[PDB]
């Protein structure tokens, strides 16, 4: 969906590399690590700036998680995340790349929005929607969702998948509802709105069916139970929204058959606070009301969401792809002075103790 | 103490509560 | 006095074999979830624990999922939710994870800390890091978490004395010729009662000895 | 003697003989024994009612001040016998305790009213 030049690899190419074998970069590696002693940035990025074939790449991987396992990991660059991602899809490594991403703790790889960018399309051009539905979990799980080019493909992604999907998981109801949310409520559109209700309408069946510990653990969700009321709360806004603002009819069904489905260990709550299981009949008075409603006013959109987002994604693409390419150049000629920097702080280091060393 | 103070605490001590006793008698029982 | 040497050199060899065989926070605060012991020790935890042990997560198995290990994120804590309605949690300068542990799930942190919606001015260490207890506050939730009107903090500005504190007090005045009518108070206004749940200060704190 | 950490405490330090019990009011280290080196002696207390009915407690209250102004802490029994003096609040668990005699002994009188 991103256009050639978004994707193009020449000038990371063209980026001021300094050559070494990555046999002696390993073995100073070997050696420090022997010596229970921390290794540098640097280090660990010339190592993943030197890979040159594909079993390099699975020496990369061991010694990113080596660095990750050691007293400075926090300071792994991020020229060297994105490195480490265009070396991956460079050498026809894109399972790799999904791999430590998704192990992102034993790997220390949180990629930038340019990155996921990077992957979700290489994924989506080679019509392997699986791996890119997985990569939009990990958006989702990193909230990286801070950029619209990223929350258009996450959508694009997540309802190509949903057309095609009826056997759900609590874990994927939980992940897609979530993946759903985050970027919906970024988009101030019809497709946004959509998103949000159907998103809440999934973790709200989450929330009844396997409780709420079930929906904000280890998730980037609240803890503060009635998700499907915040679903009808979306509808009550579209009613007061403007024009412009519609609602998909396939999130409203979506919404409307879990409440139909759900109208037929520790307490978390406080046992003065009625519970939700207690006000499904009045969440189903008030999604049929405000259904008729919606109906009346015209808020409702009958084409699919697939194919609105397929439109939004045609109009509003480009404008994002220029902005997040000019924000990559400027990242680029940062990472470079950084290196410069980095670079010539190590090269101070060792002439000086060439110069105690000689007396 | 307020209900919603009372019901935090049976929140908090769920399992390990005792019968919750009003207020004591004005005088001493005879 | 005939010198020990041997003690000397008993004392230096223990203290340096402490500093070089430090036990690490992954072994010192690690947890067998079946029986709830602590394998370093074998020290069995309070019951009161138990079950949040079972069920809630430690402060940097959530920091070691985010980049930067979760620097400016702001996390709060199971307890302070359940006792206080007002918003309380720790906004994150400082972290110095455990690289010894597998997921990176030990280590140490610090920051600036919010409690029952107050401010503080410096940002100190985090205390019971290891405590399962802990919980993420969500991006796109902050504005709504951390909302807070500061309600008027009106308190009792004194108190009566003791009767017989009292009586005394009276007593003496009158004896030194004073015939003031107004009654002995004590100022409780620089008394401040701190909720037995504000975090202390780790840095006072003491550490598990290796055995 | 040095003791590690510590601080001093005015307590009861337990006197007298078998089935006689009396009690001396003293200053003394925490980690010392009960009825062993103290540093002041500051009052006492007869714990069994004499001729009169009356159980006889002697305050050294310039001492105390003086001690408490010092940092001394002080014992649970002492806070309670203060706080009968009147020289402090009333402690909590003496109001506790009063509420819980005064809720059983309802409850026997509505048991006998039951009967």
């Amino acid at each position: 969906l991103l256009s050639s030049a978004y994707v193009d690899s020449h000038k990371w190419e063209a980026r001021e590399k300094e050559h070494y074998c990555l046999a002696d970069l390993a073995s100073l590696m070997d050696k420090t690590f022997e010596r229970k002693l921390p290794v540098s940035s640097l280090t660990i990025s010339r190592l993943i700036d030197n890979i040159s074939s594909r079993e390099e790449i699975d020496h990369a991987e061991y010694y990113l998680y080596k660095f990750r396992h050691s007293p400075n990991c926090w300071y792994l660059r991020n020229w060297t995340i994105h490195t480490w991602i265009r070396q991956c899809l460079k050498y026809d490594a894109q399972d790799k790349a999904l791999y430590t991403l998704v192990n992102k703790v034993q790997y220390g790889i949180f990629p930038d929005n340019f990155t996921f960018n990077l992957l979700m399309d290489s994924f989506i051009k080679k019509e392997n929607y699986k791996d890119a539905l997985s990569v939009v979990f990990e958006v989702m799980m990193q909230e990286a969702f801070e950029v619209p080019s990223t929350q258009l493909l996450s959508l694009y992604v997540l309802f190509h998948c949903l057309a095609k999907k009826t056997d759900f998981s609590w874990e994927e109801e939980r992940n897609f509802g979530a993946s759903l949310l985050l970027p919906g409520l970024k988009q101030k559109n019809s497709v946004g709105f959509s998103s949000q209700l159907y998103g809440y309408a999934l973790l709200g069946k989450v929330e009844l069916q396997q409780g709420l510990r079930a929906v904000y653990h280890n998730m980037p969700l609240i803890w503060k139970p009635g998700y499907l009321d915040r679903a009808l709360q979306v509808m009550e806004k579209v009613a007061a929204s403007p024009e412009d603002i519609k609602l998909c009819r396939e999130a409203l069904d979506v919404l409307g058959a879990v409440l139909k489905a759900l109208t037929s260990k520790l307490v978390e709550q406080l046992d003065i606070e009625e519970t939700e299981q207690s006000k499904l009949p009045q969440y189903l008075e008030r999604f049929k009301a405000l259904h008729s409603k919606l109906q009346a006013l015209g808020k409702i959109e009958s084409e699919g969401l697939l194919s609105l987002t397929t439109q939004l994604v045609k109009e509003k693409l480009s404008t994002c792809e220029a902005e997040d390419i000019a924000t990559y150049e400027q990242n680029l000629q940062q990472w470079h002075l950084d290196l410069v920097q980095l670079i010539q702080r190590e090269q101070q280091q060792r002439e000086q103790a060439k110069q105690e060393y000689q007396a | 103490p307020p209900e919603r103070e009372l019901s935090r605490l049976r929140r908090l001590y769920q399992g390990h509560l005792q019968e919750e006793s009003g207020p004591p008698p004005e005088s001493m029982p005879k | 006095v005939r010198p020990r040497l041997i003690a000397e050199l008993a004392r230096r060899v223990r203290a340096l074999r402490e500093q070089l065989n430090r036990p690490r926070d992954s072994q010192l605060y690690a947890v067998d979830y079946e029986t709830l012991t602590r394998p370093f020790s074998g020290r069995r935890l309070p019951v009161r624990a138990w079950a949040d042990v079972r069920r809630e997560s430690r402060l940097l198995q959530l920091l070691g999922r985010l980049p930067l290990f979760g620097l400016g994120r702001l996390v709060t804590r199971k307890s302070w939710l359940w006792q206080h309605d007002e918003p309380c949690y720790w906004r994150l300068t400082r972290v110095r994870p455990d690289y010894t542990a597998q997921n990176l799930d030990h280590g140490k942190a610090w920051g600036i800390l919010t409690f029952k919606g107050k401010t503080e001015s410096e940002a100190r260490e985090i205390e019971h890091v290891m405590y399962h207890d802990w919980r993420l506050v969500p991006k796109h939730e902050e504005e709504a978490f951390t909302a807070f009107t500061p309600a008027p903090e009106d308190s009792l500005a004194s108190v009566p004395y003791p009767p017989l504190l009292r009586a005394m007090i009276i007593a003496e005045r009158q004896k030194n010729g004073d015939t003031s009518t107004e009654e002995p108070m004590l100022n409780v206004q620089r008394i401040r009662m701190e909720p037995w749940d504000y975090p202390a200060k780790q840095e006072d704190k003491g550490r598990a000895k290796g055995t | 003697k040095a003791y590690r950490g510590g601080h001093l405490t005015i307590r009861l330090a337990l006197g007298g003989c078998t089935n006689r019990p009396f009690y001396r009011i003293v200053a003394a280290h925490n980690k010392c024994p009960r009825d062993g080196r103290f540093v002041e002696q500051l009052g006492s207390y007869d714990p069994l009612p004499n001729s009169h009915g009356e159980k006889l407690v002697a305050l050294n209250l310039d001492r105390i001040r003086h001690w408490i102004g010092c940092g001394a802490h002080l014992s649970k029994p002492m806070e309670k016998l203060l706080g009968l003096a009147g020289f402090f609040p009333l402690h909590p668990m003496m109001i506790t305790n009063a509420e819980r005699l005064r809720r059983k002994r309802a409850r026997e009188v509505l048991l006998a009213s039951q009967k």
